[PDB]
């Protein structure tokens, strides 16, 4: 009934009935909301109710109070969604503790038995439920795109709707394959804000599509040869030494990497090893990388595809490179999670593709465009966890020239996006693994070439890398440290505060 | 938040400065009764003398603001004199830049928007007193005005000020409701009665101060003690 | 502080007694209503409804004392054109004045902003025009305005009864219509004070006008 | 004291202004920070003459920094007019100063908010640089810097500073352009130079000019490798 | 942000655009000359504020024209008449006995010294130079879109009018643009006089229908494109 004023085809609804009903589906401030109700089959109705009620006829956007009414519940359907279950089957032991309480004396109603019959009745009413819920779950995406896509629907009611659609992300499930189209397609849409729910959207997107990697569990002591000892002794031991960063130890060569453990976490191994230590699964049991396209799934084709194609890219990568704010902009985390599972789900299919903007973006000197060229970069590296020997040694070929050029033009704008790309990087990785990174920002990090504070800059880009390998470098901070030691006495105040800082 | 403190906006929007303005004019204790009948304009006021050593003639709430216009004040003394300085100044200074005697309504005016200056600025506290003016106007016939520290004036057919206001206001109304245009007589007769009523005091020739306006004479008069015995005694036989 | 005095002044506004403004094509009507507290109170001795200029009138919801300043200002403001111009001032002219002295009191301190809101009326040019002014400074112009209590009520009962068309005539009647909505108790010529804008120029209805226009409804 | 602290991180967070006194020039360069992708930079300026024979490059508060260099300009006039003379660098110094010792009300944010290194040359052809402080106190430097990266900047001109760096107009440019390019990275894109010379008008270099020593300093530089 | 102000300065010449809305069906449209009040011969101004906030704002910048124009008998240059507005602006932020100006304003002008500009104030007191800069409702979407759609150096007044057009249907909450919601002015050269002229409503509603059939024409491109690539 409240949904009925609201709707578009019905004529002579009036203003006063139309804002009457928009405050009965906004609720109390404590209360029911009723465009917010748990239900599926409330949410189905009342989400695509309030983004088709731009073309109703009886809405002034015009009239102020109207506007932040929209505003309003929208904002609380995001502060007050939760998300609506899909599945409500009861484990076994459950039922058990459930047929004593029945059959309990004292404070006791005569009661039959459940039937058996009974008993398959609401295993099946539930079933029935699960996938009526699931219906209703595809169809409210399915009405929320048909809504987007009207063809005069004020612009405020599309922005409702991809939030509205942005909230049905699961987790349990891969999105509906037309809303996957519509976020890659929307990733470059011409409102920043739209743009921004697309990035956040699509992130998430590749969370459902990506593969689970295999496990292997280890003996600490048996690759070590070490006795692992029985008292709870913490910090460097003879158990936990392959983990350490030593220039021997790197494997540089295809055969040693297949070889070496690659434990990735820096806690593991400082206190105690755990009862089950998991170090990942050998490169051919992990899922194969470089898949053709025809074996890849739909949703990840719709991907790849847009991805692939170089039109898009060219317009995603000058969307990214748009400054936003002068001087609030930063890393944006976000565009990172972007980035790392495209890079991880397809294994550097786009790199070709991606490889003309990057050297464009590192050679300009504009904060936007370092910024943007960051964020790739970061997701690159981590994306490449599970890439093969060959593949992350082309990755560092062109990455080496590419972060030696970006660090020789870090400027005051630039300089902290750059340290956020270096310790994102460097984040829950085998320091051995990034050994060409480490070896690129310590190789001179005060060369004094650029000048000073660009040497501090340097300076702390390594430091945010250091820090993030905690314990698992003992190599590298020596080697900081002898290199310091004669630059002491020999450089200007910027660089003194950093020199004591690392 | 200083609301109660000075004569700014409360979050009700009421000043709270001016209330407490209203409620010094009950403070002093005595009343004051004002009536306008057809061809005349009647004041009557309690007036208490303490102490036996004060002079009596000194002790008064009826001043002469000009030849016909004549007023009580009801509040606090020193701020009643402030007022009749103030209105005497005003009638002067109309009469020589116009050339012709202020209107009661005119003068009521003036001392009100005097009184709507304290009520907006901090500085200043509200007078807390109450003036009622009566004269003869040439065009409208007997007037009778009453001015408030809030700044409002209105003109009245018959209206009272003090801590019996109230009681003083719902007698006149009766009075006013039935009845017919009062002679001389009648009008005196009234503000007697309600100020006897609401105090219950039988008053003496002594206790009552009376001052009266009259069509054929406009200039302001305060009766005697005689004069006002004569109506006290008209009234006890009735 | 002064944006909350301000808020506090829009309060004292609303609580003051319910005014009318409808603007119709031939004239302005402003209603106000004057319910004396007691049988005592001499009805004609004060006016709400003001003449400004021969053209121009205005009336008030809020405290009393505060609008007579802001009617000597305007009366002022009206003549000092007129000394210039050798004109009379027009209406838009005139609010934008008197709009300026409101904002100097809110911005000066050790003052209280005013706590009365003004409907303002006048005729130039051939046209109509009618103007509503806040505590704050603000002024807005309005086909039709309610203000005082249930002043949101009013303004919702004017948008049905209001056409683009109206005759002076009828926009008197939906007026006195409106204040009937929020008067308490019966209304006769004494309770309502009406004033008329016209080519002729702001009058106020004399009692006998307004007992005429309260038969007819 | 808490007002004159703000106006100090004011002019902390301001772009970096470095000047060099040399025998016949005396230079002034300040760093030129990016603005917006659609405005126009013809606005931001932050090298002013306050007179034909006195320069001034300012980092503080913008706003605050138009009223002092309003004052200063009237006043340089008004003493010509007075003494019929060019007013001294460390007269009009020490009129601003002044000036941020009381806003000319009580309270009311009293320090202006800018630091100023205040270039010229005195009527008898002394070269002059003096520094203003959000205090009021003024000295002469014969080579400062304010605003970002100020104290790594003076370090880099002390030792730098010499004889033979002052001996000639364009290795004063280059002294003025080599502590300017350490605060800020760049080629010419990021720097604004004026060069006051002797008994001639301030001159702005223009972006070529500016590229060219630049480009000189980088050859030295490989040189000296 | 009470109204959406957007200006584009175009090599022909300059355009201040702004929202007209109506909050109320009673409120009359006396003031529907809304922004675009013309300062002097050859400067116009758009306040992002209340009417009566303008009125003032703008009777000031009026009279500093007019005081110029008694000295010197030429047009006051436009960046002069914004750096003397703000340096009031900044006094009353300034000093501790006043209040901030809470209007921003838009500048269109023309001078001899540096042709057709566009400027920003801010309540601040702090003046910019813009190519192109909205303030108002919604300003965000719509600098941001200013940045993606301008072409610095190439912009012509049509194409400002048209991507006017475009950035004002996208950040104006008017849901369908109508030549009643938006009004548009442009400052032009013409002979050796510059000419203020508010766009009609004809004018305006043929820009509003040729943006509405390109936006069509993009639409079936697009419902094609998906149909070949089927
Ligand atoms: O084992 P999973 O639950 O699947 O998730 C892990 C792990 O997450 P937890 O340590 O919380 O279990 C990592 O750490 P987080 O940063 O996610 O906490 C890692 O992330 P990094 O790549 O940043 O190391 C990555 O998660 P993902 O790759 O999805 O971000 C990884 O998952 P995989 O086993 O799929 O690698």
């Amino acid at each position: 009934l409240v949904l009925e004023f609201l709707r578009p085809d019905r004529q002579g609804v009036t203003q006063q009935q139309f804002k009457g009903a928009l405050y009965c589906l906004l609720g109390n401030h404590s209360g029911v909301c009723l465009a917010n109700l748990h239900d599926w089959d409330c949410i189905v109705q009342t989400w695509p109710a309030i983004v088709s009620s731009g073309l109703s006829q009886a809405m002034s956007l015009e009239k102020p109070s109207i506007v932040r009414l929209f505003d309003d519940l929208a904002e609380k359907i995001h502060r007050q969604y939760e998300t609506i279950g899909l599945d409500f089957t009861i484990p076994k032991s459950c039922v058990e503790i459930a047929e004593l309480l029945q059959q309990s004396k004292n404070p006791s109603i005569n009661q039959i038995l459940l039937s058996p019959e009974k008993i398959k009745e609401g295993i099946k009413r539930q079933q029935e439920k699960n996938a009526d819920a699931l219906r209703n779950y595809e169809n409210l995406v399915d009405t929320l795109l048909d809504g987007v896509e009207q063809r005069n629907l004020p612009w405020k009611f599309e922005h409702i709707g991809i939030g509205l659609l942005s909230l049905l992300l699961r987790d349990d499930r891969v999105l509906p394959l037309r809303a996957i189209r519509f976020f890659v397609e929307n990733l470059n849409h011409d409102a920043i804000v739209v743009r921004k729910m697309a990035i956040s959207a699509v992130a998430g997107i590749l969370k459902q599509l990506k593969r689970t990697h295999k496990k292997l569990t280890i003996n600490p002591c048996e690759i070590s040869g070490c006795p692992k000892p029985t008292q709870l002794i913490a910090g460097d031991r003879p158990d936990n030494h392959w983990l350490h960063y030593d220039s021997k130890t790197i494997p540089r060569t295809k055969k040693e990497w297949e070889s070496s453990c690659f434990v990735e976490k820096t806690h593991w191994g400082y206190y105690t090893w755990p009862k089950n230590m998991v170090v990942y699964a050998g490169v051919e049991e992990q899922p194969k990388l470089g898949r053709s396209r025809e074996d890849m799934t739909e949703a990840e084709q719709i991907i790849f595809d847009h991805f692939s194609d170089p039109k898009f890219v060219e317009q995603l990568i000058t969307f990214l490179s748009l400054e936003d704010r002068k001087g609030k902009d930063k890393f944006n985390p976000r565009r990172f999670c972007l980035f790392k599972g495209i890079f991880r789900n397809f294994d550097d299919a786009f790199l070709p593709v991606l490889k003309p903007h990057l050297e464009h973006l590192v050679a300009d000197s504009h904060e936007s465009t370092q910024r943007c060229v960051a964020e790739i970069i970061a997701g690159l590296i981590r994306g490449s966890k599970h890439w093969t020997f060959e593949k992350v040694e082309k990755l560092w070929e062109l990455l080496c020239p590419l972060l030696r050029t970006a660090l020789s033009n870090i400027t005051v704008e630039t300089y902290n996006d750059w340290g956020a790309c270096i310790a994102t990087s460097c984040e829950s990785r085998d320091p051995r693994k990034l050994h060409w990174l480490f070896e690129l920002l310590l190789e001179s990090p005060l060369s004094g070439e650029g000048g000073s504070f660009v040497d501090a800059c340097r300076l702390y880009v390594l430091q945010g890398g250091l820090a993030q390998q905690e314990w698992r470098v003992p190599e590298l901070l020596h080697r900081l440290l002898k290199y310091l030691e004669p630059k002491l006495t020999q450089v200007y105040k910027n660089v003194r505060e950093r020199i004591g800082s690392v | 938040g200083f609301d109660r403190h000075i004569t700014i906006f409360s979050p009700e929007g009421r000043l709270y400065q001016v209330e407490y303005a209203f409620k010094a004019i009950n403070q002093g204790g005595l009343t004051s009764v004002a009536v306008r009948g057809k061809d005349c304009a009647v004041i009557v006021t309690q007036k208490k003398v303490p102490d036996k050593l004060l002079d009596s003639s000194t002790v008064t709430h009826l001043f002469k603001i000009t030849e016909n216009i004549g007023c009580v004040m009801t509040g606090m003394t020193a701020d009643s004199r402030s007022q009749v300085q103030r209105a005497r100044y005003e009638a002067a200074n109309w009469k020589y830049k116009y050339g012709y005697e202020i209107p009661v309504d005119m003068l009521c005016k003036r001392i009100a928007d005097i009184s709507q200056v304290y009520t907006q600025n901090a500085e200043m506290r509200p007078l807390g007193c109450c003036m009622i003016l009566i004269g003869i106007d040439e065009e409208q016939g007997p007037q009778v005005y009453k001015c408030d520290p809030a700044g409002y004036y209105c003109g009245f057919k018959a209206t009272a000020a003090g801590v019996k206001q109230t009681e003083s206001t719902s007698f006149l109304e009766k009075k006013v409701k039935k009845k017919f245009d009062w002679t001389f007589e009648q009008t005196v007769e009234t503000a007697i009665t309600c100020l006897s009523t609401v105090l219950s005091i039988d008053f003496k020739p002594s206790e009552i101060e009376v001052g009266v306006v009259t069509v054929e004479n406009p200039k302001f008069r305060i009766l005697t003690e005689a004069e006002i015995d004569a109506h006290l005694v008209a009234l006890a036989e009735r | 502080g002064k944006l909350v005095q301000i808020e506090y002044a829009l309060a004292a506004v609303a609580g003051g007694a319910p005014s009318v403004g409808i603007k119709a094509a031939n004239g302005v009507v402003l209603a106000t209503e004057k319910k004396q507290k007691s049988i005592l109170y001499d009805e004609r001795s004060v006016h709400k409804v003001e003449p400004i200029t021969k053209h121009i009138g205005l009336v008030y919801s809020g405290m009393g004392p505060d609008y007579r300043v802001l009617v000597h200002r305007a009366r002022k403001l009206a003549q000092q054109y007129y000394l210039v111009y050798q004109e009379p001032i027009p209406t838009a002219q005139l609010v934008q004045r008197v709009a300026s002295v409101m904002q100097e009191y809110t911005q000066s301190g050790g003052v209280r902003p005013f706590g009365v809101s003004l409907l303002i009326c006048g005729w130039n040019e051939g046209r109509p025009y009618l103007f509503q002014s806040d505590p704050s400074g603000a002024y807005f112009a309005w086909k039709a305005t309610a203000m005082g209590k249930n002043y949101v009520n009013g303004k919702t009962f004017l948008e049905k009864r209001y056409n683009e068309d109206l005759e002076l005539e009828d926009a008197i009647h939906t007026a006195i219509l409106t204040l009937k909505e929020s008067f308490e108790g019966q209304m006769t010529e004494d309770n309502i004070e009406v004033g008329i804008c016209n080519e002729a120029g702001f009058r106020r209805l004399t009692p006998t006008e307004v007992k005429d226009y309260l038969a007819a409804i | 004291l808490f007002q004159v602290e703000y106006a100090q991180e004011a002019v902390k967070k301001g772009s970096t202004a470095v000047g060099v006194r040399g025998r016949d020039i005396v230079v002034l360069g300040v760093e030129k920070k990016s603005v917006a992708k659609l405005q126009d930079e013809r606005t931001v300026r932050k090298i002013c003459a306050l007179d034909d024979n006195v320069c001034m490059a300012f980092a503080g508060l913008t706003a605050d920094a138009r009223i002092v260099i309003n004052r200063a300009r009237v006043e340089c006039q008004s003493h010509r007019l007075t003494v019929e003379d060019p007013v001294t660098v460390e007269y009009i110094t020490r009129y601003i100063a002044s000036l941020k010792q009381r806003y000319t009300q009580s309270n009311g944010r009293r320090p202006f908010g800018i630091s100023a290194l205040i270039v010229g040359f005195d009527f008898d052809g002394t070269p002059r640089l003096y520094q203003t402080d959000p205090s009021g106190t003024y000295h002469a430097w014969k080579a400062n810097a304010i605003g970002r990266g100020a104290k790594s900047v003076r370090e880099f001109l002390e030792k730098n500073y010499t004889d033979e760096a002052i001996e000639t107009d364009d290795l004063t440019i280059k002294l003025v352009i080599k502590a300017l390019l350490e605060v800020v990275q760049s080629g010419g894109k990021n720097i604004e130079l004026a060069v006051m010379r002797r008994d001639q008008s301030l001159k702005i270099l223009n972006p070529e000019e500016i590229e060219k020593y630049v480009a000189e300093i980088e050859k030295e530089k490989e040189e000296n490798e | 942000h009470a109204g959406t102000c957007l200006g584009i300065l175009a090599n022909d010449g300059v355009l201040l655009a702004a929202e007209r809305r109506n909050i109320h069906k009673l409120l009359d449209e006396v003031f529907f000359s809304e922004k675009i009040y013309k300062l002097n011969e050859d400067m116009a101004c758009s306040v992002a504020g209340i009417t009566s906030d303008a009125n003032v704002l703008t009777n000031e910048l009026r009279l500093i024209a007019q005081r110029y124009l008694l000295q010197y008998q030429e047009p006051i240059p436009c960046e002069q008449l914004v750096t003397a507005l703000c340096d009031i602006k900044q006094a009353y932020t300034q000093f501790g006995g006043k209040r901030p100006f809470g209007v921003s304003l838009l500048y269109i002008g023309w001078d001899k010294h540096y042709g057709f500009q566009l400027y920003q104030s801010d309540p601040s007191g702090n003046y910019g130079g813009w190519k192109a800069t909205c303030i108002g409702n919604n300003s965000a979407a719509a600098v941001s879109m200013l940045k993606q759609d301008y072409k610095e150096g190439e912009m012509t007044l049509k194409s400002a009018l048209a991507l006017a057009i475009k950035v004002l249907n996208k950040t104006m909450d008017v849901s369908k643009l109508s030549a009643e919601k938006v009004e548009i002015a442009t400052l032009t050269r013409e002979n050796g006089k510059t000419v203020i002229r508010v766009l009609k409503q004809k004018e305006v509603e043929q820009l509003i229908k040729k943006h509405e059939e390109e936006e069509a024409k993009a639409e079936r491109e697009k419902k094609e494109k998906e149909q070949k690539e089927k």
